[PDB]
RNA sequence: GUACGUGAAAUUGCUGAAAGGGAAGCAUUGGAAAUCAGUCUUAUAGGUCAGCAUCAGUUUUCGGGGGCGGAAAAAGAAUAAGGGAAGGUGGCUGUUUAUAGCCCUUGUUGUAAUACGUCCACUGGGGACUGAGGACUGCGGCUUGCCAAGGAUGCUGACAUAAUGGU
RNA sequence: UCUAGUGGGCCAUUUUUGGUAAGCAGAACUGGCGAUGCGGGAUGAACCGAACGUGAGGUUAAGGUGCCGGAAUGUACGCUCAUCAGACACCAGAAAAGGUGUUAGUUCGAACUAGCCCUGAAAAUGGAUGGCGCUUAAGCGUACUACCCAUACCUCACCGUCUGGGUUAAGAAGCUCAGACGAGUAGGCAGGCGUGGAGGUUUGUGACGAAGCCUUGGGCGUGAGCCUGGGUCGAACAGCCUCUAGUG
RNA sequence: UAUGUAUAAAAAUAGAGUCCUGUAUCGUAGAAGAUGGGCGAUGGUUG
């Protein structure tokens, strides 16, 4: 048993065997739904650009 | 991807090295390829896809010729199953004159005549096919694009 | 990178070490190299410093039988060969056989004055030394340490230059006729969109 | 499983080349200042257990069989059950008559002979 | 006569070595016109052969050939590494090799 | 490879100092780890706070606001030498503070043989008025009609066929 | 006959659900830190991220010419070979133990990919004092099953989040025998990381190192 | 053949072969020359060396798409304002956008882009070495059979040779 | 529990004693050498890296990439001109003070302060940055990528040891699965190889050629060694189990 | 050791006789290069 070690990262079948969750993962999810409310206080900007 | 049917490719190895031929159809592993026999004298042969250079020359219309009759059994040699071979008479046998069934002759003639109209339509292709590819001084294959 | 059957190098204005290192690597690559006009080779540093270095070289000799001791060759071709020999594994049959692929000469003898002479940009004085840096020529250095054919080479080189100039005028006239007849051909524009 | 050899050249004794009183058969150097014992670069190498060959292909001839020394027909019949593993090899001191009997028995048994010729 | 030479000229430089240790198994090959590892990437996997001539005509031929394959680039100057079926002789340093255009991928 | 880092930190709260003061420094280092290391180095020498008894409260990378505008930066540094008694003020013309600082480090190493450990940068400021510049070479670059020949032309393929022109 | 497979299928589903919860926990924590940093920046205050509790220690020096105290400590860390990696809790006892072996090890904060890629590519378990690759979940069942660790992803969660059973999970994991880094180390390997060397604490740069050594 | 059974090594002469530029000998790797055996020859299966394909393990090298993070990059562009001086443009050495412009501040386009950092159980190629094990068991996937899932098979050709290998 | 060897030590870091000094004598902690190869320092017992079964592939340490020499006659900014420059730790040795040397800095034209170079500097066979040579370096300082390769690390195959799990269906002294590891002087122990003689055994070999001997032949073993073809020869000799010793 | 055994100005570099190298020019199509024919040129390669 286990004559050869097969890397799960490079073997999808072995990855499936070890992880019964890769079937439904959905890594890339659009989180910022195209809005992006920039948040940086004026006090922070002054301290950043101080001296 | 570049080995589409009807493409002009250069034979790298074999007795027809440097010849330019027209790809007919894609076999399971090789290419059933031939230059118009009346042009460069290259009959219908399988050529491994690792021994061709797919040139960017304009494509040749090969839709009008049947290619399903070119199979592994079609090009297969005869079974021997015996270590005894070779003879002066054996070399006298085979050859273009003997063997080479008239059925093979007719298919070569038919496909040749079907590929003349395209290469005559495109100028400078008949002489291009008849010529032989060769490297000269100062030619760097990794730079030049075929 | 390119391989020639024999490479004739015009050693005028070249640096001794920079050219010798390039030549030595080419010889080990199996290429026959001919170096002409070795009396025009340049060395960085003012002459007096180079003259003192060679006088230090003359000091080396066997305390018994100086005929066994180091042989100090004075000819500029032999100086260049010595620099190359120190860069080749000459005690070894590989580096020894690579020496007979090198032929350094003074001036350009008849078999090579009719052949194309390439130059090495990696060893050219103009491309390597900052302007205002003093430098010496191996030809003048040799003439002071014992070499006694400086003015003969100068006279023969002057005569060769005249003959080569006359050939160039003949070649210019022939090329001018070819160029004049070139534009008359209508193919010159049919080849235009191909970049030729 | 093809027959492979880890090493093919023999282990000769140090300086057996230079001295005739020193035979080539291997001897472990016990010297306090031995270069081969200390394993300097360029010196000759010594027998190690790492050099040992595969247990599956060990003792097997290149043809996959093991030579088996044979004195008479009784020794040939010992190889009746293993004609595909051992090949009979007739001894040096066997006479011509018993040799011919051994070869004829080996042929009938279908056992290869390493020195049939 | 310039209707041949479907290969690329190369020169056998040396063995894979350190200052004092050589590895005859793998050879360093300098291909003409190849000046960087990016250019050498094209020639990876090509069939490089050493052709030589000998007195006795095996197969009725005066020419023997040692075949090999280009394995990986070597350095930044475009030299590659090659594995030959029989390791190249040490006397072939500076000898010329022939790099065929196959196995092609272009 | 330098990056300007704003590092703010303080000593850990204690009974004697329930509300410790916050100290901030603008310092140049290849990465955040070195930036914090130098930040504790300067605080450890001035305000009696150790990395053991202090903490980094904020880390931030400052990018150049106008990197496409040619500027002049004057840098005061405390050079450390064989004698270790040296204060230097130098001016460099560049488009970014990080670029000017890197140019300063190379210049100090080349001229005075100073390492990254020997040099500590007291202050980097932007000189906006030409008359404030006191360095002749910088003022020469500030010449309105600046123009000069291209130096060091220098232009594998060994064995070129023709002698290089190396000119205009 | 089929009862074992019926129970095994729902066991596999439970593993999937737990792994799904773990991924949600990672995403929620990462987003939570980002929002807290944004709100502190917007309001002008400073929010300090939590000090790492998990550390990854890599031995960089060979086994020659080492003082007895450092030699014992790396023996207690199970870093007996050059290019060996271990996961370790970061507390007062550990921090001073790593301070002694600063010249001989490099340590930093591992991220989720570093832990996951290490346990998948180079994940080996100490089963019956043997180095058995983690090629199946049943291997972890037999070793850490009583600790409510049922799968490789459960083991990753225990290591990454430093659960109550970190010691048993870390001791079960045989020390990672990493390869030499592709691209090389810095010019002088045996300085401190601050000095442009490679020893000592290198913060998040252990991730860049681990990516090279895998 | 009494200088007598067998007749070793040191040492020596002759013959043949090859080497040798101030030592020789030795190890590794291959060439050359010499020499030799296995193997096959046979009973669908099998001898030697090759080429490609589809896989597996290890690694190397180029490329693409996407998510997230930072001053929710900094800049910049286009377009509206205010202010400013120059290393001073038009106008006459001197002045403040004219017959050039620049800088500073603010809005809009903008939720801009790019770079960098980071991740994808996202993806497209090129190269190399390796094939240990030997009916079936397992863990998985697919849909009972299939599968890249507990270690290479498939399709072909050349030579059957001194070819490979040995000395 | 019984016993071997040892009871001349040496080097390096840091601390230090006696000493005008020492490749000097004497100590303290740790690591090395002795006993230890390998990559680098041109070379070297203890310096730097790394510790070693047999191999394939990949990647690295210290050190390096002009040529010798595998690997950029790389990138960026500078300094240096030396009538016998400079060139990488240990290390193969040099000082105060100086300069119409030059590049910078600090302070009131001047004094300075700092780098590089030069002077101070002065030996005996011809001669050593390792050699050649090198001057917008192939020198020096700093940053930055790419690249080269150790017996080190990584994956794999095989050998052995040790360790653990199986085996009443398998010379059970057998078979089978798995993991870790491999330097070695003095010394220990185990298992084997070879020699002379003795008991047993093999329907054992042999004048149709035993033993012995020679051999540009062939095979087996990690090895000690064994087997065999050809030649020479002429009367004996061997395998296995055990016994023994004037046994290499 | 060949596979195109192809290439002859001298110079200066704060200049040369358009420059910013030759990735250019010369040669290159034909059983390893066959057997015939029509137009065009009066050139080209070679014994």
């Amino acid at each position: 048993a286990h004559v050869q070690k097969k890397n799960p990262l490079k073997n999808k079948a072995v990855l499936s065997r070890l992880n019964p969750y890769a079937k439904a993962y959905k890594a890339n999810v659009k989180i910022n739904s195209e809005k992006t409310p920039k948040a940086a206080g004026e006090k922070f900007l002054s301290v950043l650009h101080e001296n | 991807a570049s080995l589409a049917p009807g493409t002009v490719c250069i034979l790298l190895a074999g007795r027809f090295r440097g010849k330019r031929v027209v790809v007919l159809s894609q076999l399971e592993d090789t290419l059933v390829v031939t230059g118009p026999y009346k042009v460069n004298g290259v009959p219908i042969r399988r050529v491994n896809h690792r021994y061709v250079i797919a040139t960017s020359a304009p494509k040749i219309d090969v839709s009008g010729v049947s290619v399903e009759k070119f199979t592994k059994a079609y090009f297969a040699k005869q079974k021997r199953s015996g270590p005894v071979k070779k003879d002066e008479a054996f070399f006298a046998e085979n050859a273009p004159k003997n063997a080479l069934p008239a059925e093979r002759i007719a298919d070569q003639k038919a496909v040749d005549a079907k590929l003349l109209p395209a290469i005559k339509a495109i100028p400078n292709m008949k002489e291009y096919l008849a010529a032989s590819f060769a490297l000269s001084n100062g030619d760097r294959p990794h730079l030049m694009k075929f | 990178s390119e391989f020639q059957k024999v490479v004739v190098i015009d050693a005028k204005g070249h640096l001794l070490g920079r050219l010798a290192s390039v030549v030595a690597k080419q010889l080990l690559g199996g290429q026959k190299v001919v170096v002409v006009r070795c009396e025009e080779l340049n060395i960085s540093g003012h002459f007096f410093r180079n003259k003192l270095k060679y006088l230090a070289y003359l000091r080396k000799a066997c305390r018994y039988n100086p005929s066994r001791g180091a042989f100090h060759f004075r000819a500029p071709s032999r100086i260049f060969q010595k620099a190359v020999r120190g860069m080749l594994p000459h005690k070894t049959a590989r580096g020894q056989a690579a020496l007979e692929h090198l032929q350094a000469v003074e001036g350009i003898p008849p078999p090579f004055d009719k052949q194309k002479r390439v130059v090495v940009p990696a060893a050219l004085r103009v491309l390597r030394l900052k302007p205002g840096r003093k430098y010496c020529t191996v030809g003048r250095l040799s003439s002071e340490v014992g070499w006694k054919y400086n003015d003969i080479v100068a006279k023969l080189e002057e005569r060769r230059k005249v003959k080569s100039a006359a050939f160039y005028q003949a070649k210019l006239a022939k090329q001018k006729k070819i160029a004049s007849a070139k534009e008359a051909s209508p193919v010159n524009q049919k080849l235009s969109q191909f970049g030729y | 499983v093809n027959i492979i050899k880890k090493r093919t050249k023999p282990f000769k004794r140090h300086q057996s080349d230079r001295f005739k009183r020193v035979g080539e058969s291997w001897r472990k150097p016990r010297g306090i200042d031995s270069c081969v014992r200390r394993r300097f670069r360029g010196t000759i190498s010594m027998p190690k257990i790492g050099y040992g060959n595969n247990k599956k292909t060990r003792y097997c001839m290149p043809n996959g069989l093991k030579a088996f020394l044979v004195r008479n027909v009784s020794d040939v019949e010992l190889l009746l059950m293993h004609n595909k593993t051992y090949a009979a090899e007739i001894a040096g001191n066997v006479s011509a008559r018993k040799r011919v009997e051994i070869v004829e028995k080996a042929r009938a048994l279908g056992v290869k002979v390493t020195n049939a010729g | 006569a310039q209707g041949h030479r479907l290969y690329v000229k190369a020169k056998h430089l040396s063995f894979q070595r350190s200052k004092h240790v050589i590895h005859p198994g793998t050879s360093i090959v300098k291909i003409e016109g190849c000046d960087s590892k990016e250019e050498a990437q094209f020639y990876l996997g090509k069939r490089v052969c050493y052709v030589y001539k000998s007195s006795k005509a095996v197969r009725g031929s005066k020419i023997r050939v040692i075949w090999g394959t280009i394995a990986r680039p070597h350095g930044n100057s475009g030299a590659v590494r090659a594995r030959f079926v029989h390791n190249l002789p040490a006397k072939t340093f500076g000898s010329s090799l022939r790099v065929m255009l196959y196995p092609s991928n272009i | 490879a330098l990056k300007e880092y704003q590092v703010v930190g303080r000593k850990v709260p204690t009974e004697h100092e329930p509300v410790p003061k916050l100290f901030r420094m603008r310092l140049f280092a290849p990465n955040e780890s070195v930036a914090k290391s130098r930040y504790w180095y300067f605080l450890k020498m001035i305000n009696k706070v150790k990395k053991a008894t202090g903490e980094i409260v904020a880390i931030n990378e400052i990018s150049e606001p106008k990197p496409l505008k040619a500027k002049v930066f004057g840098i005061w540094i405390r050079y450390d030498s064989r004698s270790g008694t040296h204060n230097m003020y130098k001016e460099f013309r560049d488009t970014t503070r990080v670029g000017a600082v890197e140019a300063m480090y190379a210049d100090m190493a080349a001229r005075h043989r100073a390492r990254f450990r020997s040099i500590r940068i007291l202050k980097v400021v932007e000189v906006e008025k030409k008359e404030d510049v006191r360095r002749n070479y910088v003022k020469q670059l500030l010449n309105p009609h600046l123009k000069f020949p291209l130096p060091h032309r220098r232009t594998k393929k060994v064995f070129a066929p023709h002698r290089p022109s190396t000119f205009y | 006959a089929a009862e074992k497979k019926s129970a095994r299928q729902k066991k596999r589903e439970l593993i999937a659900k737990r792994a799904e919860a773990y991924e949600a926990e990672y995403r929620a924590a990462e987003r939570e830190q980002i929002e807290l940093a944004r709100k502190a920046r917007a309001e002008g205050n400073y929010f300090v991220p939590h000090e790492p509790k998990l550390i990854f220690v890599v031995r960089i020096r060979g086994i020659n010419n080492i003082p007895p105290k450092a030699r014992k400590i790396m023996q207690l860390l199970r870093l007996l070979q050059i290019n060996n990696g271990i996961f370790v809790k970061f507390n007062k006892a550990i921090k001073e133990m790593l301070q002694v072996v600063e010249p001989y090890v490099t340590y930093g904060i591992p991220n989720h990919k570093t832990v996951r890629e290490l346990i998948y590519k180079r994940g080996f378990g100490k089963v019956n004092k043997q180095r058995i690759p983690l090629s199946d979940n049943a291997i972890i069942e037999a070793a850490l099953g009583k600790y409510s660790i049922l799968s490789v992803e459960d083991l990753i969660h225990e290591i990454y989040t430093v659960g109550p059973n970190f010691k048993q999970a870390a001791n079960f994991l045989w020390p990672f025998k990493l390869s030499s880094p592709l691209g090389g180390w810095r010019e002088r390997k045996f300085k401190h990381f601050i000095e442009g060397g490679d020893a000592g604490k290198r913060d998040e740069h252990i991730n860049g190192l681990v990516q090279k050594m895998l």
